[PDB]
């Protein structure tokens, strides 16, 4: 789902 | 005759 | 399911 | 099921074919000398695909029938029988 | 199902009473307690003839004017009881 | 002589959810061909406040059912079943 | 130049009995690769009393079918045929 | 969550930690001197289980800044930077 | 007679940080063996501007747990603990 | 957006999703048996940023429709319904 | 001597669905630090009638990007992607 | 304002 790095 |  |  | 009329001298009685509906998907209510039968089931798979159904059916009773004595039951073959004693 | 809806300026509760008409419900406040009662006579629902009765009580925050408690029933059967915070 | 097979009468059945009532707070009674089910519990504290409940529900038996053959059983899930053999 | 004979694309087809519904009581719609057939008629008198009906049936189109090329036609007997050309 | 201030004499700038939200789940509008940032993502599994989230944060702009010159961009680490020139 | 010591049942528990939410802004509900925690607070002011937040997180209970025995408590540091006894 | 047409024996009706346009930004005119629908709105922020739009849609009417009997109205949800009675 | 690894600049990106328009009916230009995406197609027939469409969407570029380095590409599905290298 |  992304946006967490 | 009529939640939450 | 239902009848039948 | 079978959708026929089966009146007698001592009993008003009708049968209705509702093989597509389960017991909890049917309701029978009597008001103002009229029997009202309602059926409704959600979208579900049958032999052809996804389908939802709904219907309302009404019968007119003879005068003097006590609505608290109307009986209704569903057979395993899908025949709904509604009956009541004649005055 | 007594959905609580409190804030910092209003005490509010909503109750599901879809089987009851407006003239079958009563709300009264006494000794820091709101009392809600419903009662309806024998009546046909989706399964047949049935009569129902209940009593429910809620504790008000201390210092609520009982004359500022309002109750209203929506067309879908939600009873909302609310009052302002002092 | 030879052993025989015999048919057995159908059974009438209704189910009712009464999860709010304990077994000793429910009664099943038959009068004039009508099954009366009554629940009642005294004031009780729940998640929101205090609550007392009471209800009486009725079902009309099919004609000819022996009222002395009516039975009922309550499951752990709080569902009450009422059963009777057909004539 | 000379005239030419060309092959034609196959056709997808389903049939449905809807004799209880008039043309103006049926709708055929396509969305997301699914054909949706809805029927609904208001209360009318029949040989047993009064009756209203409603239904919604769905079919999944094969992959590659142009949804704008789906068509239908009702027969006098009450059978609705829906079809569309294959890729 | 935490918002960092990076104003200068020439540009109005803030950075907001929105690591739980993807680019298509964020909206930045400017109206009547207020920047409004909204986020909403549907239920999905994180390290602890299923969760959904929604938020709306508003910033007040200094007077006279062109709302058409506000730019917003999300970094791959999840930092939303909103920027605009000073009047 | 003498006094007696009794064993006590194990307890299932989960812990969650919700420091941004007040007691009247958190709800704990159980549905079909699933605990659902919902938080929601209206627009308030903070160090950087105005903010409003909402979330819903779910946990699947171990089989056999009595959903009527789920309880929770909020600590001063804004941590919510949900637990229930094992059969 | 989507456009739904239904032509019955008594009425012609089309519904059109124009949920970016205001009432004063839409126009419906009929001439030569064709309904012409035009929309236009100036630069305006949506969920992605500033944008302006314009469109013209035309529908051919069935024979005999009186253009003075064409009605058009926009719902709060942004659906434009244009309909006319059949002769 | 040994080979050398070098870092490469980040890229700013936006994506847009324009499946209603053909390639030559779309244009992408930069002016005053803003990207203008314009679509426009003349009247043409579809499954309902005739339709013409137009739109202009804008995006404010991040500070310091070279406007001559803006590039676009249109996938077969109908999505336009615009990107540019960051400072 | 707009419809939506």
């Amino acid at each position: 789902a992304l946006s967490r790095q | 005759l009529s939640g939450v | 399911a239902l009848s039948r | 099921g079978v959708s026929e009329i089966r009146h007698t001298a001592d009993r008003w009685r009708v049968s209705l074919d509702v093989n597509h509906f389960a017991p909890d998907e049917l309701t029978v209510k009597t008001k103002d000398g009229v029997v009202e039968i309602t059926g409704k089931h959600e979208e579900r798979q049958d032999e052809h695909g996804y389908i939802s159904r709904c219907f309302t059916r009404k019968y007119t009773l003879p005068p003097g029938v006590d609505p608290t004595q109307v009986s209704s039951s569903l057979s395993p073959e899908g025949t709904l029988t509604v009956e009541a004693p004649m005055p």
